[PDB]
């Protein structure tokens, strides 16, 4: 079983902003569930791109008919990858869950773009939810994929926002 | 902002200053690729890898990192 959920959000803001607030989206109130963040890499490489690999981990509440199925599952390490190029302002971020993978396996693309002419930075997100081991009747994990997807879609906005704000209120 | 090991917390927040200063001022104006940040990476990353032996999730991320999710 696969679903693909595309979103886009334009934040009438610098590039410079937008990815410096991506690196620092954490603690926000949007996000309390989040319980960590850890840098595990960050180099250049050899196009002038800002290569970064970070660690997450966070908390979480199954829905409760998948409770007896399921494995007495809190948390969740979720891993965040991303490319910085400065030369286009660019960047892409992918993060994926590091575990759980054989229950369900949940990856997104996020790509910032500068746009000049409108003087804004455009954020499309693609999120694919993939499950073998299906366990349950879809529609269930259909409609819980939908519920999360539109639940993370305004938590990372609205905490992108709220970051964005304080770091230039400064 | 919190590390997954308590203990090294403060190890990450020096870190983060310097690289959110390098970031901002050195690297998108176009001045710098230089890891201005040496030695406040080196001892957080150290504190961290040490935490991280200890982990079970750490051969999934392992794996993870060899990945290239932009290819």
């Amino acid at each position: 079983m696969v679903l693909l959920h595309k979103s886009t959000h334009i934040f009438p803001t610098d590039f410079a902003s937008v990815s410096r607030a991506f690196f620092n989206r954490y603690p926000n109130p949007y996000s309390p569930h989040v319980l960590s963040i850890d840098t595990i890499s960050r180099n250049v490489d050899q196009e002038g791109n800002l290569r970064t690999t970070r660690l997450l981990k966070k908390s979480g509440k199954l829905p409760t008919w998948v409770k007896p199925f399921l494995r007495g599952i809190t948390e969740t390490w979720i891993i965040e990858v991303s490319v910085v190029n400065p030369a286009n302002s660019t960047m892409k971020t992918y993060t994926r869950n590091l575990d759980h993978t054989g229950i369900m396996k949940v990856e997104e693309y996020t790509t910032y773009q500068f746009d000049s002419a409108t003087s804004s930075t455009i954020a499309d997100s693609r999120v694919k939810f993939s499950s073998g081991f299906n366990m349950g009747i879809k529609s269930k994990v259909e409609d819980w994929s939908r519920t999360k997807f539109d639940e993370n879609v305004k938590k990372s906005r609205m905490g992108m926002a709220f970051v964005i704000q304080k770091l230039e209120e400064a | 902002s919190a590390s997954f090991a308590p203990e090294c917390t403060d190890l990450k927040t020096k870190y983060d200053s310097c690289f959110n200063e390098w970031y901002s001022e050195k690297f998108l104006k176009g001045k710098s690729v230089e890891n201005e940040c040496s030695k406040q990476w080196y001892a957080y990353t150290t504190c961290v890898n040490a935490a991280l032996v200890k982990q079970g999730i750490k051969p999934a991320l392992d794996e993870a990192r060899e990945e290239a999710p932009f290819e």
